[PDB]
């Protein structure tokens, strides 16, 4: 009883279609030639679920208002991808310091990507880890993967080139 | 978990000669909500 329920979207639902389009359209080629995330130009979407948690939603909107009020009423809210082996803990208990990338280029925080294929490099761990649990294949075309499509408050963002 | 740069709520990693889109970092778990869980396979190029 975490409070989290998952609601399946019909493929016929405009919401399913717009989320799929953001997933498919933000695939790119990676400088590792597919080492971390595998070799692919597109996905087979199997399911899209709405994550519903009243407590975690209120936790988000409370912080969003704090940021907004520090930034001329501008949350600077984006929809961004997150890949992680801990997506199950994230949807039940929320993001916290245990989801931080300690070794990240931009410091020990929680990372998000505009490129779905960037988040795909992290579903099996940092640099793809050892790949899918069943076949130990970072480029496995068989095993089901999960990504989060997340509402993220950026507020005033520090621009690192 | 580190602190956001003084006077900031997040970091934007701006992308070398690239087609790459931006990456972002938050230092508070409360600044993200996991709206959608997407289940998928990567597809072998033809
Ligand atoms: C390389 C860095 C600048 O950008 C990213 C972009 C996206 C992600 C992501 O979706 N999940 C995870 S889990 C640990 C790190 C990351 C990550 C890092
Ligand atoms: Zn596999």
């Amino acid at each position: 009883g975490s409070g989290t329920i998952l609601i399946d979207l019909s493929p016929d639902d405009k919401e399913f279609q717009s989320v799929e389009e953001e997933m498919q359209s933000t695939v790119r080629e990676h400088r590792d030639g597919g080492h971390a995330g595998g070799i692919f130009n597109r996905y087979n979407i199997l399911k899209i679920q709405k994550v519903c948690n009243k407590k975690l939603w209120e936790r988000y909107t409370h912080r969003r208002k704090e940021v907004s009020e520090e930034n001329h009423n501008h949350a600077n809210e984006r929809m961004l991808f997150h890949g992680s082996p801990f997506v199950n803990a994230i949807i039940h208990k929320g993001f916290d310091e245990r989801h931080a990338y300690i070794g990240g280029m931009f410091g020990a925080g929680i990372y998000f990507a505009e490129n779905s294929s960037k988040s795909n490099q992290y579903v099996y761990g940092i640099g793809g880890g050892t790949g899918c649990p069943v076949h130990k294949d970072r480029s496995c075309y068989i095993c089901h993967r999960q990504l989060l499509f997340c509402r993220v408050t950026l507020g005033k963002s520090f621009l690192q080139f | 978990m580190a602190h956001s740069p003084p006077g900031h709520h997040s970091v934007t990693g701006r992308p070398v000669n690239g087609l790459a889109l931006a990456e972002y970092v938050i230092y508070r778990g409360e600044q993200a909500y996991p709206e959608y869980l997407i289940t998928y396979q990567i597809m072998r190029p033809e």
